[PDB]
């Protein structure tokens, strides 16, 4: 449930900082997204344990498109935050949060 | 043990004495030289020449084989060579076995 | 006299006392003193011999001496008030602790008819570097460098904790469950198997033994000592890591355990932060601190020490060649003779009988036949007749004299003589059974003579030879360190070993030439922890008292090599510089001389050179190189196997097609381009190609016009090298010859160390499982070869090589020490003085020669940017002010309105918001750290309380930056985001550790990633990590080389050494093989740390047994491994150690101006502090500010940058309106120029008239304006 609310909540943080000239907003949309990650990485471990409890396992459609989700939504965070945030300072003049 | 501390003084004590020096390392070098000593102590028997031939009879025990309980009755052999003319001397002052 | 006071002189002739040599009997009483407790023997128990007896009535002598002049010096002084002034010199006060520490605990012993009240007396030896002042001055150059280490010291703490509190919470109480036999408490492991964990029904390794059952109660790894279970051994075990040290075996033993996944990942992090970034780090800010260190001594007087007298020799030898001519210049015949011998014919005919004598040395090797013994019997006469032959026709040819002057030539005098020594020895008689060896010893010094040939570091020898004077000095204060913690080592560890296990614990301390072998091996970083070990285990063992001390243990690996790096760089930063400076001095000699005397075919192309065209092959590298990497080496027949033959083929054709159209246009780089192709259609002997399949990845550098220029960097850094290079390996050599002449025929053992040869050791023996003498198994006895050994002399070389790296050497060593006699077994420190030659190549190769490498590269680097030469107006300190001065642009600080909001604003922003939130970061530290294995329920919900507690605050301090903030400014600054990020991550943490009991260990991490946050304060540690992770980040192509080796060598990995089996009790285990890409690449990342990397090479060589998933002809079980280990694994070692001193390097010379600043002047760091009080005067930028607010600018600035400590009604009033400034309206004055005269006031300030020169200077060496300082200039 986490999983999917965090994502819808990211969203709306995501749908609204492309108007009115906001990119601040952007920051926090990047952040629901790596937790969207995350909860499904606990959501796939609390699966496998099931599975690993209870005659064999074999996993098709549906591990393995959420095992490209979390990796989908894991790394389209962090990199989303990095394209985001603003540099690395790179000079000796400069600092984060620089204007304009 | 495998140690430093010097031998020297006890390796005199033995020789001043008729004794022997036996070092022990290891566990598996405690048994041939906690039994050894009889190689030294055999020594005036095999002097003493046919005087020392008597048999004796062990206490019963059961045999190495399985037989059941006995008795053996041992005699000790002795190295002699070039007795004719009394040549050597230097390893035969222990017994063969 | 200013005396101050007095009482008379009745006695006070104390000071006519203390002339010459009272100064130097007690230097020589201090000097008795460190014998006597060199001397002492520690025996166990309180057991005695009669020497230590008599050593502490020798104390009482040297107690009372020491304490006699302890008095005569509280009188030839004065009263009491002197007591107070001599207490402010440091000398006095620790010949004062000394001393009355020393009749403390003589009278307590004396009473009690203190065994660690005995301790304090090994202090004596400081004592001895108060009475020598040349070592006082070491020790302050010593302690002053300490400071500028200080910010990295404190994020090297800040890092252990966070990794000690993660580690903790990650793997806490795992380590528990070891396989035992069944019904009984034995543990279960195989033959050459330390204990480690197992693991009923999870990830772990289960067990595989034929009669064991995994149970729990078992203490833990190593005794218990390393393990994650409360925070000081979580933390002892974090520390042990870092240093490289035994960090594999906490990842394996974490991995059987837990499970084999993700722990790598928490280890490979660690250790690559951990230790290769803070080292740099350390690198470069000692550097730095040198460079400035040759500033204050080079522009104060002594470039003129070093530059005339080494011109007043080279001017003397001149004078001193017109006068040995002169008097030396009875037949023409000789003459000529002599002028043959100047003649270059001669310089090609004494490298002949030189060659003739390497190849007579490198001969000899251990049961060689009988011709060629006598053979070097043969060339050995011969040539001693033609050295004698050329020293009697040198120095009756060119004059008597001077060839006495010669460095080389004094040396041809010494070989003839004691060659011709050894041969008037041997034949008279007299071998002396010891000195037909210790003869022998001394014609290798013949292959010493090829040290003239060199011409090229006759530079840089000469210049450390003036230097021995101050070689010497660091190297005895080093010495000195190494006795006191020996002696220290006694007393704590001296006769605690007696352990009743039937195992060798061969580096202890019970005597001290022991004790100081096993110093040294903590200071080489070998080992060491393992020698800790014993240390605990000899106290009680993992308790309270038991582990304190390894503090003791962790001083001596900080503190001691805090000293080798002050020594050994210090020198390679010093005497390089010299010797570099005067190079350019010498060219700048050099060619002012040699100028004296001389005075359809259009669109393919188009395609191809498409941009959209590159992209599409650049990914196809990218998928032609994840199919070498996902190949399966045991099972040829796989259908993986198979699946990816199919993707060789697809491939192969495109890259084709790229190389015929390129040849449709077009008629070194493209001879690879051809080799690629070819290979696989060929491929689709064999076996060969396909490691020649790998080099695909390698064409991709052509593509990248970056990875183009940094081969040809690397291929650069060869050039000016390879004389250390072979300099290195002409005295590897020279170990190598002495080596083998020491310890050949020696390294055989039997297999049970009682049958002392070969012809006994056969047969069966029994050996004796856990030192219990009733249970035992015979095994047969076979004689044994050590698999390092010096044999002949490339065999002696690779031992040597091995040693270099630092692993396994302390075998060496001891296996060297054991040797006894020619072909026979080893005899229980037979010669304990064989660890001299060891230790001496270690400081000779190890220590010095490869310190002048790192030295090496970085000097000419600092000319790489110093050959550009910048002769401009402007200096340095110019170019990183004004040019920042140019570029700079304001921040923001969002002051808000609506005084609601205002209310919540300065609430946030004040100082004790900061001291109130730093200070409960500080608490939910201590939270975490609290947490243990086996805590009570009363702990465990309390823990639950506070972490709910924790995060209900947390959550307050964002809205209230949230509602302030406004929160466009909110998410403006980097570290609201990221603080954003741990709240939420800690929220979800307590839903989902409640929807646990109502009805994931990655969550909780959460909880302590909010110390970062303690970042966010210090300003000094924050600039040091932001200044290398800005260069890491600008110089991504550097450490590609790596990450390209890297993927070179896993893939080749694979395909040789993939199929040796997991057998454990061997180094290919289940932990540490190379059956996949990944495994491969863990392996080599071990081999960079040099783990055991001799011993994996040693898994992987030929006699391997191949696993029984692959694939072979029965009989033929043990056929696999191959001989191409050494190769390989001497070019990694070799290859991966020159690319991460180039990685290093290239960081320290991109942040060259932060290490080099030298903070009183002048940085940016003023110019930081300006913008942050303009901060205050603009909410958003707009340039200007009014006039008003100008006045009250300069109050706030620092007296450097701006105006005193003075009242500012006169300097500051005055020079406002008369130094320049642009005139706007009234309140309209700008960012950009306001800075500008305020700083071109502070440096670099003009008269008038010239207003428009330095405008007219910052446009020629100057970056582009950009059109800016057209308010900059007026
Ligand atoms: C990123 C992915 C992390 C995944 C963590 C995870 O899944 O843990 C479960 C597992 C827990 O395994 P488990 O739940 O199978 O526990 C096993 C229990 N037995 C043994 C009984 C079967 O955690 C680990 O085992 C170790 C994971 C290491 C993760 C390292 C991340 C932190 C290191 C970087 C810190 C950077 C600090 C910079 C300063
Ligand atoms: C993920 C979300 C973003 C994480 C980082 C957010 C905070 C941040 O990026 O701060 C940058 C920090 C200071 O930057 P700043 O104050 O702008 O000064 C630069 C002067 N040129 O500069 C630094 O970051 C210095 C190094 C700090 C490293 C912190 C690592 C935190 C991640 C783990
Ligand atoms: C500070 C200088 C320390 C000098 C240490 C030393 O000289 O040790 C002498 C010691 C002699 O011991 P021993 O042979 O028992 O003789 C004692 C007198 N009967 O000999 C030893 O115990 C070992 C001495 C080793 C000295 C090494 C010096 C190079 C480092
Ligand atoms: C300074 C040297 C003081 C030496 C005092 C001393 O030797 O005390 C013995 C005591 C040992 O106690 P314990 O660890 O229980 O082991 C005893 C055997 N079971 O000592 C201890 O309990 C441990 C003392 C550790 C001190 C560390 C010093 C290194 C710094
Ligand atoms: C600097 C190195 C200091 C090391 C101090 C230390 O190792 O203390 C150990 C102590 C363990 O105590 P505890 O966690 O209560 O466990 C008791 C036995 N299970 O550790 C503790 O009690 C908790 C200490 C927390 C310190 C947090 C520091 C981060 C700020
Ligand atoms: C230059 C050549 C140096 C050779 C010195 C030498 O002659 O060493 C011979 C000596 C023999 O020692 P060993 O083989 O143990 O025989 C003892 C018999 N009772 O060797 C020794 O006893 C120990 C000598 C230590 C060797 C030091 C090696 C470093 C040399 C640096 C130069
Ligand atoms: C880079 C390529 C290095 C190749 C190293 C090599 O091939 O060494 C093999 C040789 C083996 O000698 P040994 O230790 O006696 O083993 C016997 C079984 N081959 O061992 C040797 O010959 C060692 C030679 C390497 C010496 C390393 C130090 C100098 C490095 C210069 C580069
Ligand atoms: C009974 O005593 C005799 C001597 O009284 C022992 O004979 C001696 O045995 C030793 C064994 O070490 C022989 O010495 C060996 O000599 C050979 C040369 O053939 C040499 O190669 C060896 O290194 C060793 O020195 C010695 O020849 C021999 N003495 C005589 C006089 O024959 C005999 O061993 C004793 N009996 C038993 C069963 O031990
Ligand atoms: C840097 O390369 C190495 O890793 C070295 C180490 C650790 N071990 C040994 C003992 C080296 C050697 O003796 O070379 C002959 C080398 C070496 C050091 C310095 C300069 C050159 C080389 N080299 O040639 O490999
Ligand atoms: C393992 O132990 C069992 C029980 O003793 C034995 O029967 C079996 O032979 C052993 N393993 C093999 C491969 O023989
Ligand atoms: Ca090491
Ligand atoms: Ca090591």
């Amino acid at each position: 449930v986490f999983s999917l609310g965090f994502l819808i909540m990211g969203t709306i943080c995501a749908l609204m900082a492309f108007r009115k000239k906001r990119d601040y907003l952007l920051r926090p949309a990047s952040m629901f997204y790596v937790f969207a990650g995350l909860c499904l990485f606990v959501s796939l471990e609390v699966m496998r344990q099931s599975v690993k409890r209870m005659i064999e396992y074999y996993y098709s459609w549906s591990f393995a498109c959420a095992c490209a989700a979390f990796v989908l939504l894991f790394l389209g965070g962090i990199s989303l935050l990095l394209f985001s945030l603003p540099r690395m300072p790179q000079n000796p003049w400069e600092s984060c949060m620089d204007a304009e | 043990g495998q140690h430093n501390y010097d031998r020297g003084p006890i390796q005199w004590m033995a020789c001043e004495n008729k004794g022997y020096y036996y070092e022990i390392p290891s566990i598996g070098a405690i048994r041939i030289n906690t039994q050894e000593y009889l190689d030294v102590l055999g020594r005036p028997m095999v002097l003493a020449g046919d005087k020392a031939k008597q048999v004796q009879w062990t206490n019963v025990y059961l045999d190495a084989l399985e037989l059941g309980l006995v008795i053996t009755g041992t005699l000790p052999v002795f190295n002699i060579t070039g007795q004719f003319e009394n040549k050597t001397n230097l390893k035969n002052q222990l017994i063969l076995g | 006299f200013c005396l101050t006071l007095q009482n008379p002189l009745r006695k006070a002739c104390i000071s006519i006392v203390e002339w010459k040599p009272f100064e130097t009997i007690i230097l020589l009483t201090i000097f008795a003193n460190c014998v006597a407790l060199a001397v002492y023997l520690p025996m166990p128990e309180d057991d005695n011999n009669s020497l230590n007896l008599g050593l502490e009535k020798l104390e009482y002598f040297f107690l009372t001496v020491f304490s006699i002049e302890a008095a005569m010096k509280i009188i030839a002084y004065g009263f009491l008030f002197h007591q107070d002034a001599y207490l402010r010199s440091g000398w006095n006060v620790l010949d004062f602790i000394i001393v009355f520490l020393g009749v403390f605990t003589a009278i307590l012993e004396q009473v009690n008819v203190v065994k660690a009240l005995r301790a304090f007396r090994v202090l004596r030896p400081l004592r001895l570097v108060s009475g020598v002042p040349s070592l006082q001055v070491v020790l302050n150059s010593i302690f002053k460098a300490m400071l500028p280490l200080f910010h990295i010291a404190l994020l090297v703490l800040f890092m252990v904790i966070i990794y000690a509190i993660i580690g903790l919470e990650l793997f806490k109480g795992k380590m528990h469950k070891t396989c035992y036999y069944i019904g009984t408490d034995i543990v279960a492991t195989v033959e050459n198997e330390k204990p480690s964990p197992c693991a009923r029904t999870g990830s772990g390794r289960p067990c595989t033994i034929n009669g064991s059952e995994c149970r729990g109660g078992w203490p833990g790894p190593n005794h218990g000592i390393t393990h994650f279970d409360n925070f000081g051994f979580s933390m002892l075990t974090v520390y042990q890591c870092i240093t490289m040290e035994g960090w594999t075996d906490v990842l394996y033993w974490v991995n059987d355990a837990i499970g084999n996944e993700w722990p790598w990942i928490y280890f490979v992090t660690l250790i690559l932060l951990g230790s290769f970034f803070i080292l740099n780090l350390v690198l470069g800010v000692l550097s730095g601190e040198f460079t400035k260190e040759r500033e204050k001594a080079k522009s104060r007087g002594t470039f003129q020490k070093l530059r005339e007298k080494q011109q007043l020799e080279e001017d003397l030898r001149g004078y001193m060649s017109w006068i040995t001519q002169g008097e030396v210049m009875n037949r023409v015949f000789r003459w000529k003779c002599h002028d043959l011998v100047k003649s270059r014919v001669f310089y090609w005919l004494v490298i002949l009988i030189v060659a003739l004598n390497t190849l007579s040395i490198a001969s000899e090797h251990h049961n060689q036949p009988l011709w060629l013994t006598h053979l070097q019997d043969i060339a050995n006469r011969v040539l001693l007749s033609l050295f004698t032959i050329e020293m009697l026709l040198k120095m009756y040819g060119l004059g008597l004299r001077q060839y006495f002057m010669s460095i080389f030539n004094r040396f041809d005098c010494f070989v003839v003589c004691s060659g011709i020594l050894e041969l008037l020895l041997v034949e008279s008689g007299a071998m002396t059974p010891l000195g037909i060896s210790v003869l022998r010893c001394i014609r290798l010094l013949r292959l010493f003579k090829i040290t003239k040939y060199w011409t090229s570091l006759s530079n840089l020898v000469a210049s450390l030879l003036n230097s021995i004077r101050s070689i010497a000095s660091l190297l005895l204060l080093l010495f000195l360190f190494i006795i006191i913690f020996a002696l220290l080592g006694m007393q704590l560890f001296g006769g605690r070993y007696d352990f009743e296990d039937t195992e060798v614990r061969r580096s202890n301390f019970d005597n001290f030439p022991q004790a100081l072998i096993s110093v040294f091996q903590v200071l080489t970083g070998e080992d060491w922890n393992s020698v800790m070990y014993n240390g605990i285990m000899a106290y009680g063992g993992p308790s309270y008292p038991g582990v304190l001390v390894c503090i003791y243990f962790i001083i001596l690996f900080v503190c001691g090599n805090y000293i080798l790096l002050n020594v050994f760089l210090a020198i390679a930063v010093d005497n390089l510089a010299e010797a570099e400076s005067l190079t350019s001095a010498q060219k700048a000699k050099a060619e002012e001389r040699k100028r004296r005397k001389m005075s359809v075919r259009v669109l393919c192309h188009r395609i191809v050179n498409a941009t959209w065209f590159t992209n599409f092959i650049l990914l196809f590298i990218l998928l032609s190189s994840a199919a070498l990497a996902a190949e399966d080496p045991i099972r040829a027949e796989s259908v993986r196997n198979q699946i990816l033959g199919y993707f060789d083929i697809a491939f192969t054709s495109v890259f084709t097609v790229e190389i015929v159209l390129k040849m449709t246009t077009y008629g070194y780089f493209n001879i690879l381009d051809l080799l690629v192709v070819a290979v696989s259609l060929i491929s689709m002997v064999v076996k060969i190609l396909r490691v020649l399949r790998v080099l695909r990845p390698l064409r991709a550098i052509n593509r990248a016009k970056g990875l183009k220029h940094v081969v040809q960097c690397v291929f650069v850094a060869i050039r000016t090298i390879g004389n250390i290079v072979l300099v290195t390996t002409l005295l590897q050599f020279m170990f190598a010859c002495i080596g083998v002449q020491l310890f050949k025929g020696k390294f055989f053992s039997c297999n049970d160390l009682s049958k002392m040869t070969e012809e006994e050791c056969r047969g069966y023996y029994y050996v004796y499982k856990d030192g219990d003498p009733t249970q035992m198994e015979l095994r047969p006895r076979q004689w044994i070869h050590n698999d390092f050994h010096f044999d002949n002399v490339l065999s002696a070389m690779m031992s040597l090589f091995t040693v270099s790296t630092f692993e396994g050497w302390p075998q060496l060593l001891y296996r060297a020490i054991d040797s006894n006699e020619e072909d026979m077994g080893p005899v229980y420190n037979n010669r304990v003085e064989m660890a001299i030659f060891f230790i001496i190549y270690i400081i000779l190769i190890a220590f010095f020669m490869m310190n002048i490498f790192v030295g090496f590269v970085i000097v000419t680097f600092q000319e790489q940017g110093e050959t550009e030469y910048k002769n401009c107006e402007l200096d340095k300190n110019q170019r990183q002010c004004v040019q920042y001065a140019l570029k700079a642009r304001p921040l923001r600080c969002y002051i808000p309105k609506n005084p609601y909001q205002y209310q919540v604003w300065y609430v946030v922003t004040s100082s004790y918001f900061e001291y109130l939130m730093f200070a409960l970061i500080m608490l939910n530290t201590i939270c975490l750290g609290m947490q243990h294995y086996h805590q009570s329920e009363e702990m465990n919900h309390i823990s639950d309380i506070l972490n709910v507690a924790f995060t209900i605050i947390f959550t307050l301090e964002m809205i209230l930056k949230l509602l302030a903030f406004k929160a466009r400014g909110y998410f403006g600054d980097p570290w609201n985001v990221f603080d954003f990020l741990i709240v939420i991550g800690s929220i979800i943490d307590v839903i989902l550790s409640e929807i646990d009991t109502f009805l994931s260990a990655f969550f909780r991490l959460f909880r302590v990633m909010r110390l970062i946050k303690l970042l966010s304060r210090a300003e000094g540690v924050r600039t040091l990590l932001w200044t290398f992770i800005k260069s890491f980040q600008a110089l991504p192509y550097v450490a590609l080389l790596i990450v390209m080796l890297f993927f070179i060598y896993a893939v080749i990995g694979m395909q040789m050494f993939g199929k040796i089996a997991l057998v454990d009790g061997t180094q290919i285990n289940r932990n540490n093989n190379f059956q996949t890409f990944p495994q491969a690449v863990l392996l080599l990342f071990r081999c960079a740390t040099g783990e055991a990397w001799q011993e994996i090479l040693l898994a992987c060589s030929y006699g391997k047994l191949c696993d029984p998933e692959s694939d072979y002809a029965p009989g033929e079980e043990y056929t696999c491994g191959t001989n191409f280990a050494y190769y390989y694994f001497i070019s990694f070692y070799m290859l991966c150690a020159f690319l991460i001193i180039n990685l290093f390097v290239a960081v320290i010379m991109d942040n060259f101006d932060y290490l080099t600043r030298d903070w009183s002047i002048l940085g940016p760091h003023h110019l930081d502090e300006f913008k942050a009080i303009w901060a205050e005067y603009d909410p958003e930028a707009k340039g200007r500010i009014k006039h008003l607010d100008v006045v009250t600018l300069l109050r706030r600035i620092q007296p450097p940058l701006g105006f005193g400590k003075f009242c500012p009604h006169r300097v500051a009033c005055k020079r406002l309106v008369g130094m320049n400034m642009p005139l706007n309206s009234d309140g309209t004055v700008t960012f950009n120029a306001t800075l500008f005269a305020l700083v071109r006031t502070a440096l670099k300030i003009k008269t008038e008239g010239n207003f428009e020169q330095a405008n007219e200077e910052l446009r020629a060496i100057i970056k582009k304006i950009w059109k800016r300082t057209s308010m900059k200039l007026l």
